RNA sequence: AAACUUUCAACAACGGAUCUCUUGGUUCUGGCAUCGAUGAAGAACGCAGCGAAAUGCGAUAAGUAAUGUGAAUUGCAGAAUUCCGUGAAUCAUCGAAUCUUUGAACGCACAUUGCGCCCGCCGGUAUUCCGGCGGGCAUGCCUGUUCGAGCGUCAU
RNA sequence: GUGAGCCCGGGUCGAACGGCCUCUAGUGCAGAUCUUGGUGGUAGUAGCAAAUACUUCAAUGAGAACUUGAAGGACCGAAGUGGGGAAAGGUUCCAUGUGAACAGCGGUUGGACAUGGGUUAGUCGAUCCUAAGCCAUAGGGAAGUUCCGUUUCAAAGGGGCAC
RNA sequence: GAGACCGAUAGCGCACAAGUAGAGUGAUCGAAAGAUGAAAAGCACUUUGAAAAGAGGGUUAAAUAGCACGUGAAAUUGUUG
RNA sequence: GGGCGAGGCUCCUUCUGAGUUCCCUGGAACGGGACGCCACAGAGGGUGAGAGCCCCGUAUAGUUGGAAGCCAAGCCUGUGU
């Protein structure tokens, strides 16, 4: 599917001294917020480039 | 008060001098109805209701 | 010369359902033959000569054949349509061939 | 509060009465994959939003 | 191999179909074979089992046990045979799953619509036959 | 002082619940829903929310009429009885 | 409960002067007295008729609420407006 | 007992049938009370009388409907639930008449000129 | 089947038990990586805390 | 020498990788045209002998009628089925029905189970009082009916 | 076998799998302050030290510093560590029982867990009135979702009498 | 109806009471989680414990499958050598 | 201009071939060996391990019962206001 790995709303938490700079999924209260996303090396993400 | 008034007289052939009522937490209502000095609530009870 | 600067994997059509559109076609194909037996399935259709001088030196199929056509032929205009024969009323006679 | 709405009340009141554990006899049904209540709520830990 | 545009051979399909049936169609797929003589007495190969049926077990380690069917329950596939049973721990008899294509019909319980099946299975491969012939 | 100590005066409420889709989202003092647009006759939806808009849409409720219309279709919008069934 | 007003029960809900019943029927006063006298509607009289209307008279006519109720059902007045 | 069967309610008018139905009420009545202070084989007469006044509604219900559908067989206005639902769009559709209805005209040339039944040697 | 029951519902809880939850209505998921505490610089101006 | 640290091996731990599975996704192809004021989609609240959810249903409430099949349901309890039958079933089909409060939502409102009006019926001593039940009362627009207004144009 | 690797023995285990020639790819990891999950040393370590404070006998119990009764000692000190309410919460209230989990120890106790019970009004509030303000209608804008408008450039209704 | 697609960190966010639990005033955000066994045959009875459980003794073809359940790697740990 | 219309098509419905033969391993044959049979059916699934013949189905002609439509070879009649 052309959309999977991308029904997400993540952004990166910046340059800074703890984690890297991958986009982390935004919110609370569930194992997913903080989570990497949009990666193909990221769990639950879209893969380096989709069959057509 | 005056549909439970009038529904117990409708079964039980019970008349009531006055009706209170409340609705329980769980969301059903309770009445308590005072009957008339005449007749006994523990004959109807025993006899009508069977509630011995 | 490659014209891929727009949001052109939006509106890229593929043709898989290409012998399946064949197959339907053949289907609605039959079912009008069944349905016009014994009338052939097309109409009758004039010869024509076409335009430019690139391609007036071939003739082929017109839309139908005109009423100065049908009058001299005996046929009605009316009458013509109802028995498998197309009739087009723009198109005149310039000569006689 | 003690002042309360008859819809906050109504709402109230099937919360309450959703509030239990699951029946004993669910466990030994055949091909039960149901263990326990994963929606029961309490007071302390998850508030109800109204 | 299959012809027919509305058949599926979706393996996928045909086991949420076999695991998904509702009672009615379990009471077909839960069919057992008629014996010989019975084969002979009434040409019909099969019938869906139901209690009161007498039947032999001819698979499984309760080979060549007789008896009576004392339940059809269909919500695991499954009929309790009489006194093919085994003990728990306790010692209390509990009864033993049998599947009914491991088991063969030997007495009928026969009612006015098992006559009726019958009669029209029979009838229909009697029908097939003289067709074919 | 803006955060732990100034936590403590949150004691009203913006929304209430909404009496069309029944979410705390009613604002108690504009009359407005923020999730279906209520009291607008339309219910609020946009494009820009596809989540939004699935989270919602038909056949994710109860489709308490909507459902057995394919059936009345395959059979043709029939009216009456079978013949010869009991009745009036 | 909530308090009653004045004047929404007993003698007033009970009568109704000759203006406000011909002015309920929508009829004409030739019409009005003609049902009347045709269906037995007849003079009423209450206890206390500033109860029922504070500009009322001794020439003022009373009929019931209920017989104005009865007299709105009558096919009559249909007639009447197909004849006009 | 508790069980009423629809072939016994089929054959039955109006008056009984509402006797029928205030009896087993009655019934339900008092052995709700029944059931709230004993149990045992008790429950399944409850459950018996309450598919019978469902039963004993819809009989009633059925026959009346009827009897009005008889009543308006022959009357240009039918009540709204009297009437056919098909779909909104299938009831605001045009008419079978209405939209076979050709002009004056088309109607001669029709009459004169139509499609004929014709094949053409090979 | 009294005593089989209870020890199936006993046997419930054991994976919240060593999730050490108070009940079953104990779903709270707290935040261990918290953006406040994992994301920004610190500057010789205002700080985010003492 | 032991203990301790480290290395190797066997077993036992911790943990859930690997392998095998799959009533699920994903992609393609074929067929069909059918929501709603005759009240939709959605929301809320209820309904089982013993259920919180999912599922199904609406005070006729894990359901009614009708047709078909033909002996179950099942976790427990309790009843079956005249088995030579108007008939089990958490069965299938589905043309007759039921369908609470809402919602475009429609008497006025609604952060209230608030306040009305019109017409019938029934009950309580009741021409007046009290209570219950039933049927109605939104807006815009079209065709028609009826009641009207205006030296706007006339006749008389 | 130079090598990437291939093959066999032994143990374990339970349902599929391989060689050769071609075809095909989402095909080979130590790193990316990766991604998810799991686990160490630190380490039985830092601490577990604000709000003056606890002690004796008996009972219960497998087990009692933090359960109860009695006996003593203290503290809040009426702007309270008291008796009641508004917001907010929603059953936490009461009785009985209780394995594990939670109460950063312990627990026989508990706002925890399990089953039940409990909220009675013509007079207390809501309901009614209007305030600051908000929304219909007439009508005027706006492609439109809708904006203004709240007394307007509206035929916006009440009463009485009648031979 | 199918596939030279994926085989539970994959494939839709969702193979499970998943747009659920949970978070946010709100718009919205949004998981984790499949596999005992052919059949529960899910351990009678004895004994030690307050209990959880332990040990005998059965059930199974197998408990080296005990509702922590197919197979059971590595990091890391205990015992023995 | 009217009215019949044989016949045909569409949709639901009853019904369809052949081993549970013998031996071995196995907890259980659906495995191995031997002897057969069916096949317009050797697609798929289930059944205690790889089943054409154990069960459901699968192929093909049809064959029971029912409704509503459409097409249609032909045949009766009016005749020109
Ligand atoms: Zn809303």
């Amino acid at each position: 599917s052309e959309k999977a790995g991308h029904q997400t709303s993540a952004e990166s938490w910046g340059t800074g001294r703890a984690v890297a700079r991958i986009p982390r999924v935004s919110g609370g209260g569930t194992h997913r917020a903080g989570q990497g996303a949009f990666g193909n090396m990221c769990r639950s993400g879209r893969m380096f480039a989709p069959t057509k | 008060k005056a549909q439970i008034k009038q529904a117990l007289k409708k079964l039980y052939d019970i008349d009531t001098v006055k009706i209170n009522t409340l609705i329980r937490p769980d969301g059903t209502k309770k009445a308590f109805a005072r009957l008339t000095p005449d007749v006994d609530a523990l004959d109807i009870a025993a006899t009508k209701l069977g509630l011995v | 010369n490659n014209h891929f600067r727009k949001h052109w994997q939006r509106r890229v059509r593929c043709h898989f359902d290409q012998p399946g559109k064949k197959v339907t076609r053949r289907l609605a194909r039959r079912a009008k033959a069944a349905a016009l037996a014994p009338r052939p399935v097309d109409k009758l259709r004039p010869i024509v000569r076409c335009p430019t001088v690139k391609y007036n030196r071939r003739t082929r199929l017109g839309r139908g054949f005109t009423l100065e056509e049908l009058k001299a032929a005996g046929i009605p205009r009316l009458l013509a349509p109802t028995i498998g024969i197309a009739v087009d009323h723009r198109r005149k006679n310039l000569s006689e061939e | 509060p003690s002042h309360k709405t008859f819809r906050i009340k109504q709402k109230l009141a099937k919360a309450q009465k959703q509030n239990r554990p699951i029946p004993q006899w669910i466990r030994l049904r055949t091909g039960n994959t149901i263990r326990y209540n994963a929606k029961r709520r309490h007071w302390r830990k998850t508030r109800l939003g109204l | 191999m299959k012809v027919r545009p509305t058949v599926s051979s979706s393996r996928r399909k045909a086991r949420k179909a076999h695991f998904s049936a509702p009672s009615s169609v379990r009471r077909v797929i839960m069919s057992a074979p008629l014996s010989k003589e019975l084969r002979e007495k009434y040409n019909v190969r099969s019938i869906p089992i139901r209690k009161g049926d007498e039947v032999q077990i001819v698979r499984g380690a309760h080979k060549d046990k007789e008896g009576k069917v004392t339940s059809v329950y269909r919500l695991k596939y499954v009929i309790h045979v009489e006194r093919v049973t085994r003990e728990k721990a306790t010692g209390q008899t509990v009864p033993i799953g049998i599947h009914p294509s491991n088991v063969v019909i030997t007495k009928l319980h026969l009612d006015k619509d098992r006559e009726n099946i019958l009669a029209r299975i029979k009838a229909g491969r009697e029908q097939v036959a003289k067709a074919k012939g | 002082t803006k955060g732990t100590s100034s936590f403590g005066k949150r004691h009203n409420k913006t929304h209430g619940l909404c009496r069309r889709c029944g979410r705390r989202s009613l604002h108690n003092q504009k009359k407005v829903c923020a999730s279906c647009g209520y009291p607008a006759a339309k219910t609020r939806k946009y494009n820009w929310s596809e989540k939004a808009k699935r989270r919602k849409v038909t056949g994710t409720g109860r489709m308490r009429y909507l459902s057995t219309v394919p059936r009345r279709f395959k059979n043709g919008f029939r009216t009456g009885v079978p013949k010869g069934a009991r009745g009036p | 409960g909530k308090a009653k007003k004045k004047g929404k029960s007993g003698a007033a809900r009970n009568y109704m002067t000759r203006t406000q019943a011909v002015k309920k029927l929508q009829l004409s006063l030739p019409d009005f007295r003609k049902l009347c006298i045709w269906k037995g509607i007849y003079p009423r009289e209450p206890r206390d008729r500033r109860k029922v209307n504070k500009s009322a008279t001794a020439s003022t006519t009373f009929y019931y609420t209920k017989d104005i109720q009865y007299l709105l059902h009558e096919p009559l007045l249909q007639k009447f407006r197909e004849q006009k | 007992n508790g069980k009423v069967k629809a072939g016994q309610l089929w054959s039955k008018n109006k008056e009984e049938l509402t006797k029928i139905l205030g009896e087993l009420k009655t019934e339900l009545s008092q052995l709700r009370i029944q059931k709230i202070s004993s149990s045992g084989a008790k429950l399944n007469k409850i459950h018996d009388l309450r598919k019978s006044i469902a039963r004993v509604l819809t009989v009633i219900n059925a026959k009346q409907r009827a009897q009005l559908r008889l009543f308006y067989k022959n009357k240009k206005y039918l009540p709204l639930d009297l009437r056919p639902k098909l779909t909104r769009a299938l009831r605001r559709r045009l008419s079978k008449e209405d939209a076979s209805r050709v002009l004056e005209k088309t109607k001669k040339r029709l009459t004169h000129f139509p499609q004929r039944k014709y094949a053409v040697k090979a | 089947l009294r005593s089989k029951a209870e020890r199936q519902a006993k046997l419930a809880q054991r994976k919240m038990n060593r999730m050490a939850r108070q009940g079953e209505a104990d779903r709270h998921i707290h935040a261990s990586m918290p953006k406040h505490l994992f994301s920004g610089k610190r500057t010789i101006g205002k700080t985010d805390r003492r």
